[PDB]
């Protein structure tokens, strides 16, 4: 979308009172001295889906990252290679999925999630719209969604 | 867990998950039209007949074709279409006379003669790939008044047996036009049960021995028992608005109205009191018939604890291999391949909304484009 730039990274102080107005969540902390914004919840992606838990992490300066929990996931995938997993996060245990596209492919130079946007709009809805494609990939053996593209030698890291 | 345990909106999106799956068994109104053409032109070449036996000759449908619950056969490319004629001058005429006529008529066609094939109660016109012509010669029965159509039919073990195939279609068309009503808060219904109910008995048939096979139950009894069952539904006023809950209550109520005197099993015509839908079933040489009294009951049983199961399945993969496992792969293939088609157009019109309490996709809060990489 065509916006004037003076639109600018929010700090987190702001970006802290998005994630209580929607949704139910377990705890929102900040860390590391005011650095960290972090949330947990209970995610459903359909009405006959599984239980999920979702923690998203976020620093100024650095893109979002978005790790699931519970469940395992790996158990579940029964050691068949999940598709979409960002290399893994030390701190923070479980799965990392990857829900965007980084700057470096974007030619515009806006990502289509940028530090503008609140947190709570696109970040949660995509993880959740993840979810949906990943229990479909099951039964079906195929990735019906969104693929990235057959990169020749980038490596998009 | 339990079918009827589950909240409204899971049985309602368990219905209209079955009712999709059945709306692909069903033939369309083209190909209809196109079957009342074909058999309207034979009966009217019928009628040209020189001969008087066969002359003022009439066809018209019969079976499932008149009441609207044609279910496609698995593994089988043809749909069945069995229609009667009726010739008012065959009051007192010989068998014979009548398949004579008839097939001498046939054979005359160019068209008609290469196709047609001799069955054991009538005629058959082989139409090519996709559709079946069944033809039953009839005379007129009087000296019983009812509300239409006393009629005798040919069988060949008797050479005429009594039917009423149009009393039963008025009586289907009369109980299915009302509707229960349904709780206040702060195709017709029974068609789309038999259908279910037969798809069901279809997919349970396959996996059984021969005898089970054999014996499976008949389309008729399941519907006579069904429209039995709706009757006192819809006569004691019980209020439903979980749709399951209804084939359920209905499903339950179908096995009282088997009724037993003298150790034979009566399922009758309403209208006409001599036609025994069950007629194989009191018939016990061999233990045949006693067989086919315990078929019923186990496909009775099966399809109550089909239902349970599906309940209990978590996650969309378990519910669509549950849905696979009860009605067929291939009509849910299509369904699940409609709702990716509409997920990914509500991702590119951005109709996709996040609900509050659950995080859960509504399809129809906009949600941005290209989620993955």
């Amino acid at each position: 979308v065509v916006i004037r730039h003076h639109c600018k990274p929010l700090t987190i102080a702001q970006q802290y009172r998005a994630l209580k107005a929607g949704g139910p969540y377990e705890r929102l902390r900040i860390i590391h001295h005011d650095r960290t914004l972090l949330w947990e919840g209970w995610l459903q992606p359909s009405l006959f889906s599984r239980r999920y838990k979702v923690a998203v992490r976020y620093s100024l300066g650095t893109p979002p990252i978005c790790v699931v929990t519970e469940p395992d996931l790996f158990a579940l995938a029964g050691t068949r290679a999940i598709p979409h997993l960002y290399p893994a996060d030390k701190h923070i245990p479980g799965a990392r999925l990857c829900l965007f596209l980084p700057r470096s492919q974007a030619d515009d130079g806006l990502s289509e999630w940028r530090a503008q946007l609140k947190i709570s709009d696109t970040l949660i809805p995509w993880a959740s719209l993840w979810l949906f494609y990943f229990e479909q990939w099951l039964h079906t053996g195929h990735w019906e969604g969104g693929g990235k593209h057959p990169r020749p030698s980038e490596v998009k890291n | 867990t339990t079918a009827r345990n589950l909240p409204s909106g899971k049985k309602q999106r368990i219905a209209d998950l079955l009712s999709q799956i059945i709306e692909t068994l069903d033939l369309t109104k083209t190909q209809y039209a196109n079957i009342e053409s074909a058999y309207n032109g034979v009966g009217t070449f019928l009628s040209e007949g020189d001969d008087p036996l066969l002359q003022d000759a009439v066809i018209y449908p019969q079976g499932s074709v008149r009441l609207n619950t044609t279910v496609k056969p698995k593994n089988e490319e043809q749909y069945d279409i069995d229609l009667i004629c009726y010739l008012p001058h065959a009051t007192q005429a010989d068998y014979t006379g009548v398949i004579s006529a008839i097939r001498q008529r046939l054979e005359s066609h160019k068209t008609y003669k290469t196709l047609l094939s001799e069955l054991p109660r009538g005629f058959r016109i082989n139409y090519a790939g996709d559709y079946h012509l069944d033809i039953t010669p009839g005379r007129d029965h009087t000296g019983t008044a009812h509300p239409g159509q006393p009629l005798w039919v040919v069988d060949a073990q008797t050479a005429w047996k009594e039917s009423n195939p149009s009393g039963y279609a008025e009586w289907f068309e009369s109980s299915a036009s009302v509707q229960p009503l349904r709780t206040i808060l702060v195709k017709k219904l029974l068609n789309h049960i038999v259908q279910i109910l037969k798809r069901h008995r279809d997919e349970w048939a396959a996996e059984q021995d021969e005898v089970r096979q054999r014996c499976r139950p008949i389309s008729v009894i399941i519907t006579t028992l069904a429209c039995h069952a709706y009757n006192h539904i819809i006569a004691d006023r019980r209020a439903y608005d979980n749709d399951l809950d209804i084939l359920l209550d209905v499903l339950e109520l179908m096995p009282d109205f088997i009724v037993s005197t003298q150790g034979a099993i009566h399922v009758n015509n309403p209208h006409m009191p001599e036609e025994n839908f069950a007629e194989k079933w009191n018939r016990s040489e061999q233990d045949e018939g006693p067989q086919r009294s315990e078929a019923f009951y186990q496909w009775h049983a099966a399809a109550q604890a089909t239902f349970n199961t599906i309940a209990a399945s978590v996650g969309e993969d378990n519910l669509f291999l549950s849905l696979e496992d009860s009605f067929g792969k291939t009509p849910v293939d299509v369904v699940r391949q409609r709702l990716m088609e509409h997920m990914q157009s509500a991702r590119e019109q951005g109709s996709l909304h996040l609900d509050k309490k659950t995080g859960g996709l509504i399809a129809t809060a906009g949600v941005p484009k290209n989620t993955f990489y």
